[PDB]
């Protein structure tokens, strides 16, 4: 599922984001990778077990593919940024500003089985302010691309 | 209501409050259920449908009756939104029963102006109105009948109009009974051409006119006291401007058979009696006459006096007028003389010379004075009239009469004279009602007696109804060309034959060569026949061979019925002959030509029977009447007891059969009668499947009422479209506005559903649309919520930004 | 009963995932499966008995396609000819000529109604500033999915 949404353009993201935590330019990501990128990030106190707990995540040396598959694996369910921002336009379907707190709530629960009121109540508060407002979906959509605090 | 204001005091009496109609219109209705019926007792009454016995009805009452009636003795009842119709030819249900009754309603209301298609119906109001308030004549003035409610200004205006705007000759045909007031509207209507186009930088003539006419043309009747025996025709000629130039009045039969006969309660012209009443001495010695009318047979057969009367003050009335009426005092003693003369010759007697057949005049006594009063020769007259002088071959061949052969001759001439002065007199007042400015145009203003049936016809009523049965041949005709331009202006397909057709049948055999007419006529020539004779001669010839003619059947006396558009009607022939004698002996005729009483020779220049003539005359107005754009007024009698707001059935349904009212309703009937206008069908139907909506609304005033009637489930047969409107034939426009109401809830409730269905057949469309989109959506979200959490995320998330 | 598709639409309908939709919904999804149906007439067979509907088409495809069915048989009233004539019946005058204010409270007020929301969104833009709108077109894009 993995390799099959995953656009060349994200996977060199993930090359270059590779190499940059790559210290030693081996090929292989490691413990002491892991620290001194920490470390130039301004992050100085990193305990062995947080280090070891990221590693434990996959069975072999963490080499360019078996990174990109677990970190693809995680994402089985994630699109690039203009794609997610299509879905919105299309419930948008008038154009320019954004979707009412009501409208996508009975959206999500009605056709199918569900997206569940916990599920729910868990985005108007992980998707805010923004979902309160505009339910700004381009706001939305750079958060679950580029990070929450952005 | 924000309209009216011109009439405001008449309104009430014109039209009705807006809610007032509102308040009609909109109510409950059960067409299945409410009917009209047919009542032994009163006519048609109302009422509604109970049960149905497969051919028969039963039918409860609007006063509380059951009746069980057959199929056809029930008749569907209008929609309310027909309530107080001013154009009865609107309606959707064209019944007996339904014009009956709309009349009667608006007249309840005090509305007696009420349309039924062309005609302009007029009832008594027994009462005073406001309505020839000198405020409505304005108001009447520049308005089509469509922009003003039911009058005869509406029609005297149009006319009016029309006649600057066609630049055609126009006519207005009065007619009713006795009782319905006619004069009254010619009057009224006259007026209103002589104020709204005046030149006067008449009057009186214009009245005076009557006073005179009615010494000759008016008698007592045993029904009135003054009863018309008379009709006239005026020609209002109009100038080139418009500003009026010229009139012409026209008399008709005052019946020549008065003159020389009169019934036992009644009496003879009413001059006559007039004259010797001895108001103006003179006139009796120079008359030669007495003033006890027993001295003279022809005008005290029936009665000499009636208390109601004034002969006395009425001699002078006529007197006078003759004078306004700018009569020279010659021809005012032309008149005067020639009027006694005629007396006299009631007088002349007459016995058998011996041993032979023939007849010799009885003295010279009263030749003398008929003789001396018609500037004749007593002796030269006394010949002619015994020894007609003829000319059969090529010459001039002298035959002898018989006793009752003169009698006759006489009293032919005595009528034939007194007819055609009296034409004359009606010319001479025309003449003066003449001046030198040019004349471009006229308005004919018509105004005689309708068809009348009376338990007893005799001759005068063949000529009065022979004259109607003309005059509605004349209508059907006329209706008839101008149906047919609306079928040819919409593009309807429908094709008929002329309406007038029907009644030629009937015409052919009064008037025509071998017809009752001539046979009467030819009859008069033989110096010993009877009425028997005629009678014989009649049958002979009709009888069996004609359709129209029949022999009487026993129900007075009856000789022969007649099938007239109206009805059958039962002529008896006693008297005729001599009536119609008053063939004329030409001899005489000739010694009038050569009088030296110069009126009277001018009289008989054109040259005799009297029936003669009345054809004449009948046919130099009938031919006026065609170079005219004939407008027609009905004038209605409401009851015989004389009051206002009321309506005996039977009888305004005879006059309306006689009228030609129920005939204009039945033609109607058979094309195609309301008649829609396009965008007038939008609106008021647009709810009954306002859906065959995107198509009906992006859209044509046209198209649109076509592609409207492709719902309902009625008969698509029935209405036929055109140019300007659609065609519709009766009790579907009643279907429609059923619907409406309750043929537009059908209407609707289906245009409804449609949408309904369509809305949310857009909403799949949608739903289906974002199946996917949501998805995308749906999981999206789902992940980063996974792993926003995880080290390894987080991770490239602070770093992503470093790349490039 | 019989036809597939159907059956993929009710669930796209469900919205709880449980596969029985509601008597109410009922009315509604027998809208857009081809043909028309009035509201007094889904009212009046199965719809006017409250727990037989419930237990009769508040439920599994096993009675929404027998009603849906039911239905499918009075459909031949889609005939479009008498609801075109029937709208140039309220405004006739020329071509098929409305006015806005006529067809908006005679769709709102009369027989079924027809919520006051509903009426504005059947007449999406084809009724500009005239005032008047033309009848023909309407049953053209009314009759249109």
């Amino acid at each position: 599922n993995v390799f099959s949404m995953f656009d060349q353009t994200q996977i060199q993201d993930f090359k270059e984001a590779f190499t940059v935590i790559d210290q030693n330019r081996d090929g292989i990501i490691d413990k002491d990778d892991l620290r001194e990128t920490f470390a130039a990030m301004g992050r100085l106190n990193v305990k062995n077990e947080e280090l070891d707990a990221m590693i434990k995540e996959a069975s072999g040396p963490i080499n360019f593919t078996v990174f990109l598959t677990m970190f693809g694996e995680k994402l089985k369910g994630a699109d690039p940024e203009d794609v997610i921002m299509g879905a919105f336009k299309v419930l948008d379907p008038d154009g320019k500003g954004s979707i009412k707190k009501s409208f996508l709530e009975e959206l999500l629960t009605t056709q199918c089985d569900r997206f569940t009121p916990e599920e729910i109540k868990n985005m108007w508060a992980a998707f805010p302010p923004d979902v309160a407002g505009n339910v700004d979906y381009k706001n939305i959509c750079y958060v679950i691309t580029h990070g929450e605090d952005k | 209501d924000a309209e009216m204001a011109a009439f405001g005091e008449a309104a009430p009496y014109l039209r009705k409050s807006e809610k007032e109609r509102i308040e009609a219109q909109n109510k409950p209705f059960d067409a299945k259920s409410s009917v009209f019926v047919v009542h032994p007792k009163e006519s048609f009454v109302k009422g509604t449908i109970q049960s149905k016995e497969g051919g028969k009805v039963t039918v409860k009452t609007e006063g509380g009756e059951t009746l069980t009636v057959k199929e056809d003795q029930v008749f569907s009842m209008n929609p309310p939104k027909y309530d107080k119709i001013e154009d009865m030819a609107m309606m959707t249900h064209l019944h007996e029963p339904a014009v009956l009754y709309n009349l009667k309603e608006r007249y309840a209301a005090w509305m007696i102006y009420t349309y039924s298609g062309l005609f302009c119906v007029t009832v008594n109001p027994y009462k005073w109105l406001p309505v020839y308030n000198p405020k409505v004549v304005l108001a009447y003035r520049g308005k089509k009948r469509q922009e003003a409610p039911p009058h005869i200004f509406s029609i005297s205006d149009n006319a009016y109009q029309f006649m600057l705007t066609d630049r055609e000759n126009q006519s207005i045909l009065i007619t009713g009974e006795s009782g319905a007031g006619k004069t009254v509207n010619t009057k009224r209507v006259i007026q209103y051409f002589a104020t709204i186009a005046a030149s006067g930088e008449l009057e009186d003539q214009i009245i005076s006119a009557n006073p005179l006419l009615e010494a000759f043309g008016n008698a007592k009747t045993v029904r009135n006291d003054n009863s018309s025996r008379f009709g006239k025709f005026i020609r209002i000629h109009f100038g080139a401007t418009g500003k009026l130039a010229s009139a012409d009045i026209e008399t008709y039969l005052l019946e020549k058979s008065r003159v020389t006969f009169q019934l036992p309660a009644e009496r003879s012209y009413h001059i006559f009696y007039q004259i010797m009443s001895n108001k103006k001495p003179e006139l009796i010695d120079m008359l030669l006459i007495t003033t006890n009318p027993y001295d003279y047979h022809y005008v005290s057969q029936g009665e000499i006096t009636v208390p109601s009367i004034d002969d006395q003050e009425e001699l002078m009335a006529t007197d006078s007028a003759i004078d306004i009426l700018g009569f020279s005092a010659d021809e005012k003693t032309a008149i005067y003389k020639l009027t006694g003369a005629v007396m006299h010759y009631g007088n002349l007697k007459f016995k058998q010379k011996q041993r032979e057949e023939q007849a010799e005049p009885d003295g010279t006594e009263v030749a003398d004075k008929a003789a001396y009063l018609m500037g004749l020769n007593s002796a030269e007259l006394l010949k002619a009239l015994c020894y007609p002088r003829v000319k059969v071959g090529n010459e001039f061949v002298t035959k002898g009469q018989t006793v009752s052969q003169v009698h006759n001759s006489v009293g032919a001439l005595a009528k034939a004279v007194y007819e055609k002065m009296f034409l004359w007199m009606v010319i001479r007042i025309n003449q003066q009602l003449d001046t030198k400015q040019p004349r471009q145009y006229f308005i004919g203003v018509l105004d005689i007696a309708g068809f009348e049936i009376f338990d007893f016809n005799s001759f005068e009523q063949l000529c009065i109804n022979f004259t109607n049965e003309k005059l509605q041949q004349f209508f059907n005709h006329h209706m008839f060309v101008l149906e047919q331009e609306e079928y040819k202006k919409e593009g309807i397909e429908w094709e008929f034959i002329d309406f007038g057709m029907d009644l030629a049948a009937c015409i052919e055999l009064i008037e025509k060569p071998m017809g009752i007419f001539s046979i009467l006529e030819e009859e008069c020539m033989f110096p010993k026949a009877t009425d028997t004779s005629f009678k014989n001669k009649l049958y002979d010839q009709h009888l069996g061979k004609s359709n129209n003619f029949q022999k009487p059947k026993p129900a007075a006396e009856a000789h022969f019925s007649l099938v007239h558009y109206a009805g059958t009607v039962d002529y008896n022939i006693s008297g005729w002959l001599e009536k119609n004698k008053d063939p004329l002996n030409e001899t005489v005729i000739g010694l009038y030509q050569k009088s030296s009483v110069k009126t009277l020779a001018l009289l008989f220049a054109t040259y005799q029977t009297v029936s003669a003539l009345f054809r004449e005359n009948l046919n130099k107005l009938m031919a006026n009447l065609r170079s005219t754009h004939p407008h027609f007024v009905r004038c209605i009698i409401p009851n015989e007891t004389k009051t206002p707001g009321a309506m005996e059935h039977e009888l305004v349904l005879h006059q309306l059969r006689c009228n030609g009212v129920l005939e204009g309703i039945r033609i109607c009937r058979k094309g195609f009668p309301s008649r829609v206008l396009y965008a007038d069908f939008k609106q008021r139907y647009r709810v009954l499947n306002a859906s065959a909506i995107p198509e009906g609304q992006f859209m044509d005033s046209k198209k649109a009422s076509e592609k409207l009637l492709g719902s309902i489930d009625v008969d698509h047969t029935q209405y036929r479209f055109g140019h300007t409107k659609v065609f519709f034939k009766a009790g579907l426009l009643g279907l429609l506005e059923e619907m409406r109401d309750d043929k537009l809830a059908e209407i609707i409730t289906r245009t409804q559903a449609r949408c309904r269905g369509f809305l949310m057949r857009v909403e799949y469309r949608r739903m289906v649309e974002r199946r996917e989109s949501i998805f995308c959506i749906q999981y999206n979200v789902r992940s980063f919520m996974n792993v926003k959490h995880w080290p390894w995320m987080k991770l490239f998330f602070k770093i992503k930004p470093l790349l490039k | 009963d019989e036809i597939n598709d159907f059956k993929e639409a009710f669930l796209l309908f469900d919205r709880t995932g449980d596969a029985k939709i509601t008597l109410s919904q009922v009315g509604d999804i027998v809208r857009a499966l081809g043909q028309n149906p009035t509201n007094a007439e889904i009212n009046k067979i199965l719809g006017n008995p409250s727990k037989e509907e419930m237990n009769a088409k508040k439920i599994t495809f096993e009675e929404f396609l027998p009603m849906l069915q039911a239905a499918a048989n009075n459909k031949d009233q889609g005939t479009f000819e008498d609801f075109v004539e029937g709208l140039r019946v309220f405004d006739k005058e020329g071509n098929g000529t409305v006015m806005g204010a006529e067809l908006r409270h005679v769709l709102a007020t009369l027989g079924e109604k027809m919520t006051e929301e509903e009426v504005e969104e059947l007449m999406k833009g084809q009724e500009d500033s005239n005032g008047c709108i033309n009848y023909e077109a309407f049953v053209k894009h009314i009759m249109s999915v």
